[PDB]
């Protein structure tokens, strides 16, 4: 995508100056039960060598759920950015409550993000073929990761369902050495865990270069601001 | 009608409030970042993995006496200068 001149005039806009806790973007808008919000603050987390914050990451997490159901891709449950941390601290009691309302096993695919000492990386779950995977753009293992995203679904399904998961018909991958890499910047973690949850919710073969993340980042922006994917 | 709810900090700490129910928790919020010495801007509110916004209500949220609301610092990798 070349940008139109009002594009790049609003996200220009949307990325200069003005009040940090200007509230440029909220889903569902106001009146909406909070609430998602992105300040110009959070925003200015998407000019070129910033790094995102859990807040655009949780909203554009968010916008790729309502997408996949628009489109007819597939039934996508993306857990918050603070859902791991507090499940790894403290437990599945912990946890529990964030899935109310919901039967998770009646979706698809499963995105949780995952913030590890300074970058962003991404556990994909993939319900149909009974699979996670890690993904990582500065090449590190998640298995351990894994075993704990696995641990939990055992426990939701226990309590939730009253049914047991055979964790044997259940299986870790980490990537391959060349399936997209980039630790020259971490800095990009953030942008290549959302193109990477992008991809994968479409069940789209991951195909980007560390090149395009400029880029993404000024569509980002743009598609936070109108709530639409490009 | 006042509500009980626990604030929960990732340090393991719980601190109590009894606020009304139809109160904007923002009042809540404030509260407990003076108290705590925190800076708004690096902290977030959830329940149940939620946003809390400074002008949503606990009836408008459906809390219900007694829940716990987590604090968790901001996750940003860098800084950028």
């Amino acid at each position: 995508l070349e940008l139109t001149e009002d594009m790049e005039k609003e996200i220009s806009n949307a990325l200069g100056h003005g009040p940090q806790d200007e509230i440029l973007s909220s889903a569902p808008p106001p009146p909406a039960k909070g609430g998602l919000r992105i300040t110009r603050g959070d925003i200015q987390t998407l000019k070129n060598y910033h790094w995102l914050n859990d807040e655009v990451i949780n909203f554009y997490m968010n916008l790729l759920v309502e997408r996949n159901k628009k489109q007819g891709y597939p039934a996508l449950h993306v857990f918050s950015t603070f859902f791991y941390p507090k499940l790894k601290s403290g437990g599945y009691q912990a946890v529990k409550r964030w899935t109310k309302g919901v039967n998770l096993f009646e979706q698809e695919i499963i995105l949780v993000p995952i913030h590890r000492k300074v970058h962003w990386s991404l556990v994909v779950i993939d319900l149909r073929k009974k699979c996670l995977k890690y993904l990582d753009s500065m090449g590190q293992k998640g298995h351990r990761i894994c075993e704990i995203l696995l641990q939990y679904l055992q426990d939701e399904s226990k309590t939730k369902r009253n049914s047991d998961l055979n964790l044997l018909e259940w299986t870790h991958h980490s990537m391959k050495p060349h399936e997209i890499p980039q630790q020259l910047n971490g800095s990009d973690s953030g942008m290549f865990t959302c193109k990477y949850a992008d991809y994968i919710s479409r069940d789209k073969p991951i195909t980007f270069t560390q090149h395009q993340m400029p880029l993404f980042r000024k569509k980002m922006v743009w598609e936070i601001l109108h709530q639409q994917l490009l | 009608d006042h509500i009980n709810l626990k604030v929960a900090g990732q340090d393991g700490s719980v601190v109590q409030f009894k606020i009304k129910r139809h109160t904007p928790l923002s009042k809540l919020m404030k509260a407990y970042c003076e108290r705590q010495g925190l800076s708004m801007r690096q902290i977030r509110f959830r329940f149940d993995g939620q946003p809390i916004n400074e002008t949503d209500t606990p009836a408008q949220l459906e809390m219900e006496d007694e829940d716990t609301i987590d604090v968790f610092q901001q996750q940003t990798g860098g800084v950028y200068l």
